[PDB]
């Protein structure tokens, strides 16, 4: 459904909310030629039937869409007897929602005649998906990953290399997601004429926030149809974890114009929001320009980026996408913190109750859904985006629970 | 009427030479030492001083400046140290602009920072990650407080964006970047008579001489940091050599 | 409707092709009470629409069925310009076809009032699947796994433990699949009153060959519809890898009565069938009684079991299911060996050409398809069962391809 | 006609005692040593010797017998050594039956193995993993070569299977199995008069005498292996104690 725009789209400059100024392009002039080139190519191909046919063919026969919606009845007793429905993005090829965005952008990269694709990765799921599509389409691929993330997500490093993608370990700064983005940015600036930057979350300069969301909208469109078919009505709440915001905006968007549907994003609170070791951008951050957009970020009084901390590599990011900043300002979505301990408890609970090993990212959403079920009460319908599976996190989780 | 840096480039044209534009980051190796270094730049012949604001994630900087600003931040440098450095330069008889990424300005407040930069004696602002498309608040602050606004053009800049960028600049245009540096200057000279500064990893007197043959200003930064790291006497000697290089025109 | 007891089912004693043919029940009398109770329970529930509805509901919303069928166009030149179609069982929940059989059997165990489920595992996919269903259904779970397999499939060991299952490392014999089966067997004979045995392949005593095959039939049923949609005709061949035989029989069955469709199963040849370090049960084995059925196995002149070897933990098994023996004797299915080197070559080719990291088991089927494509030629349509994904084999593959040291 | 083992149980019943049935695996700790031990069992009062065929995957055997058969197979024991052991037991005046899993019999050939077992003086075959449902070939060879056929019954056996298993057995029925053993014997007595042997992990004279109160035969195996592992004199002593237990007076 990418051919038709939305009433929630930004202006030509990538600004959400008019005077608020969320989004935009806070980039060097050296990137503007390729940034305009990607923007124009996306506007051309999003209405091209050949493009849409290729994307749909890959989502069905290659990625495994639609992903199912599963009512986790064994969680209900632990969620105030609410009814928790899991949108099973963990079952996509490569094991997360990232493949949705990557298939779109990889096909676009080939349409533009780019010979080289680069990407950042934190949890390694965007890196694997990108490597996956570059193997499939025959494109050179280089993935940038913080050195700390290469250690705690080592399964995905080896998957990427088996898929024939180069992996560059990033040792600057906090050696995590934001530092991988910094290094890949520098690569794009130097090699813009032949290199496509396949960005993995709903942030960055225009057109990335909108384009990523458009490729992820398929999640919420399926979920909106599936919840009505299974439950007979729209949900009381749709929730998701929020790193940069791609899986959350993907499942939220189809429900934006449903006034009775609560939308709740759950962000990583690490050791606790009062400890200075968290990634809770909305809870503790403030507006600013960062990584190409105007949005929220964790920053000190001079505007220096504060390094984030989370047990989850995929949420360990001090920024957040501008459309979420707009949705928070409008009061359409609420954003709440979930700590390391809360996430890991929900992790174990989902293992023992439902036989689903989730990504630690997605466990933050499950943890918040459990709390929201207690708030909403018996019979409330809550759709949860289960963004990824937890094979990459099995070592961390076994160590956490003493299973070594 | 005229840009704050207008007279500075006028005095350089009359002397058949390019302006020497030197960059140093505030707070490296510490705040007192950096101000003593910036004063030495004025004494050693720099026409314009670029005072850099250290930033936590400087994606456009090379390893020399990025590691120095990182060390400055480890030492607790603050944005107000930059304004104190501009004031010391102005008192010493120098001409100072501030080079900064945009979020520190947003955090400070664009108008408040423009006002305080003007009151410190600063003459302009270089904005490596602010394009005119987002510069609505800065344009208003630039005119209100009579500050030059130095945007960057790139070799990859489309003809339409190069024109819009040059039109939006006051003082000079920073031609950031073979044969691409003279070609980029020529593309600017074709649409306007504004001075053009050129940064090109200048390290030697000869390189400054080459660029002075077509550019209005020669921008040296990384090499000045390298010299300050060896010591303040090494910075004085190198700045002198470069000062002579821009007179070769 | 429901796939009624068609003409391929064994007799009431579990025999294929005659009352003293393949299959049967070569078990101690101490297990016959629980074997007859499972056989009666399965015969009752396989014709119950409410049971099939429960299984279908879990397959659709919980396991992600149907799995797609993907034409791997970038393999074609390595397959004599044939067209390779991948049946993507790797996309099932837990990452393999094993979840199809486990959901059927765990639903059955719950229908019987059993509270404790035991299972063997080699690659750890059947163990993870069993542990997954036991968590989902509130059953106690104990998985037996050979000590050598717990080392080369360590990812699945930790997955099983996170799912609340006890994992028992088996140190007897070759410390692989056949030895884990022996230990799980000993557990069953001691706890036959309250424990259900969830067997993970199309072997063992009646009713396991038939019941496992029936729960995996959905693979070939979907694929037969999907391939006619995509290629416009029935395939020239359907291929799969053969350990005990569950994923192969699962995709073969829908095609048994299509006489123009060749069926080829590929078994693990390890270092080579002539080296004595292989698992090529049909290539080098002979008929005998093993693990509760009469079928082919690797055995010496006295009938002692010859230990098998394969880089693939899931194919490292010296036996094979009795229905495959019957189809081989009948000439309906051909069985051919694939070495470690051939399988790892196909593993790496699928990685860099299609962006799919397969199970090393499944890599044997891809490798055989490439060879088969050369034999059949240009335009031949070959359906391949991609039985699982290769996350469990990443460390093994990384060593093989010099990504470590 | 009468079973090969019928006279033995008749004679034991006439002496108010149970038959002592002793098991040893061929080739443990090696072929000559195991033959010497089986001969020692004959000399020490065993009425029937169970000659065990070591098997690669013996799922029904406890760890004591499993380790011993593993050692025998490492030593190169062959199925034909079990036949030679039967000869030696026949020559020593003993009475031997073979206990084996079914696959070595299938590999040997059922008729061929039955022929050679009877020729060597064997009296019967115990088939722990052959149920009557699969025993068609064995039933024919058992009748042709006049060998007893000892099937197993279990505490879990349904009434139908227990009756069919007893009806299929000749010589005695193996009641493999804390009062489950005497009531399992009682269920066999309720449908047939065939002798019933009990295996129950017998380790002492006291345990053998407990079983002799209700059973026609006391089966001992694991304890004989354990005794042999210590030494042949320890085996003779233990077998003497066990032959005392099966006697009631
Ligand atoms: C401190 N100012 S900076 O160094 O010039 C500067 C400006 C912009 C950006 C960066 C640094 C890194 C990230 N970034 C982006 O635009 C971006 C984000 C996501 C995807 C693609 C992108 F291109
Ligand atoms: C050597 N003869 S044995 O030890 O008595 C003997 C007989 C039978 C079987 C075993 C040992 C191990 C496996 N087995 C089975 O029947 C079986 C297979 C798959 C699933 C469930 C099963 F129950
Ligand atoms: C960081 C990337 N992953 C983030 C992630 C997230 C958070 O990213 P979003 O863009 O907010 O959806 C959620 N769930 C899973 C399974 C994830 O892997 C990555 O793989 O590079
Ligand atoms: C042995 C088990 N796996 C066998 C296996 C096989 C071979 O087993 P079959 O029963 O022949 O399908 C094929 N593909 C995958 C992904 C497998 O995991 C196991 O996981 O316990
Ligand atoms: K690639
Ligand atoms: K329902
Ligand atoms: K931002
Ligand atoms: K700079
Ligand atoms: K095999």
């Amino acid at each position: 459904a990418i051919a038709e725009p939305t009433s929630h789209d930004p202006d030509s400059g990538g600004h959400f909310g008019g005077p608020s100024g969320w989004g935009g392009r806070y980039v060097p002039e050296a990137l503007m030629a390729v940034i305009e080139e990607v923007t124009a190519a996306y506007q051309k191909e999003r209405v091209s039937q050949d493009f849409l046919d290729d994307l749909d063919r890959l989502q069905a026969n290659y990625a495994g869409r639609p992903s199912p919606l599963y009512e986790a009845t064994r969680l209900s007793q632990h969620a105030g007897s609410a009814r928790i429905f899991l949108k099973r993005e963990d079952l996509n090829h490569t094991g997360s929602h990232k493949i949705n965005n990557v298939l779109g952008q990889a096909l676009l990269a080939r349409r533009m005649g780019k010979t080289r694709v680069i990407a950042e990765t934190g949890a390694g799921q965007h890196g694997v998906a990108t490597a996956t599509a570059c193997a499939l389409l025959g494109l050179d691929c280089v993935i940038y990953m913080g050195g700390i993330d290469t250690a705690r997500q080592a399964l995905n490093v080896a998957r990427m290399r088996l898929l024939g993608a180069e992996v560059v370990a990033v040792q600057t700064g906090s050696k995590t997601l934001k530092d991988a983005i910094n290094e890949a940015f520098r690569d794009w600036v130097a090699n813009a004429d032949n290199t496509y930057y396949c960005f993995g979350t709903a942030a960055g300069p225009h057109p990335f926030p909108t384009m990523v969301r458009d490729f992820q909208r398929i999640i919420g469109m399926e979920a909106r149809v599936q919840i009505q078919g299974q439950a007979g009505r729209l949900p009381d709440a749709v929730v998701a974890c929020v790193g940069g915001g791609s899986n959350a905006i993907g499942i939220f968007h189809a429900f934006l114009d449903d006034p009775g549907v609560r939308l709740v994003g759950f962000e990583a609170a690490g050791d606790g929001v009062e400890t200075g070791r968290h990634a809770a951008t909305f809870t503790a951050g403030s507006p600013g320009a960062f990584h190409g957009s105007f949005s929220y970020l964790l920053q000190d009084e001079d505007g220096q980026t504060i390094e984030s901390h989370s047990i989850s590599a995929g949420l360990d990011y001090p920024g957040v996408g501008p459309e979420h900043a707009w949705l928070k300002e409008a009061g359409r979505v609420d954003y709440r913190p979930i700590t390391d301990s809360e996430a890991m408890d929900a992790f174990g609970l989902l293992c023992r109750m439902e036989g689903i090993i989730p990504a630690i990212e997605s466990a933050h959403a499950v943890a918040g859904a459990l709390k929201l079920g207690v708030e909403l009460g018996r019979g409330a319908v809550i759709v949860v985006n289960l963004s990824g599976r937890g094979d990459k996190d099995v070592e961390t989780a076994a160590k956490w629970f003493g299973l070594l | 009427e005229a840009s704050r840096l207008g007279p500075v480039f006028d005095s350089c044209r009359a002397n058949n030479r390019a302006a020497l534009i030197g960059y140093l980051p505030t707070g490296y190796p510490d705040v007192p030492a950096s101000v003593a270094a910036m004063t030495a730049l004025v004494e050693s012949g720099c026409d314009i001083i670029e005072v850099g604001v250290p930033y936590s994630d400087p994606g456009m900087d090379g390893p020399t400046i990025a590691r120095a600003t990182e060390a400055a931040l480890r030492g607790g440098v603050r944005v107000r140290d930059t304004l104190a450095a501009v004031e010391a330069i102005s008192i010493a008889g120098g001409r100072a602009v501030v080079m900064t990424y945009w979020n520190p300005v947003l955090r400070y407040g664009v108008d408040a920072f423009a006002r305080d930069l003007a009151a410190a004696g600063g003459l302009g602002l270089i904005t490596p990650d602010l394009i005119p498309d987002e510069a609505q608040q800065w344009l208003a602050a630039s005119e209100e407080h009579r500050l030059d606004r130095i945007f960057l053009v790139a070799p990859s800049s489309t003809p339409e964006r190069l024109a819009a960028t040059v039109e939006a600049s006051r003082g000079f245009v920073y031609a950031a970047s073979s044969q691409a540096a003279p070609e980029l200057v020529g593309r600017v000279k074709a649409v306007s008579d504004i001075p053009v500064g050129v940064g090109l990893g200048v390290r030697s007197r000869a390189q400054a001489a080459q660029i002075a043959q077509y550019a209005d200003g020669v921008i040296v930064g990384s090499a000045l940091v390298t010299a300050l790291t060896e010591g303040l006497p090494r910075l004085r000697a190198l700045t002198g050599e470069l000062a002579a290089g821009v007179r070769l025109g």
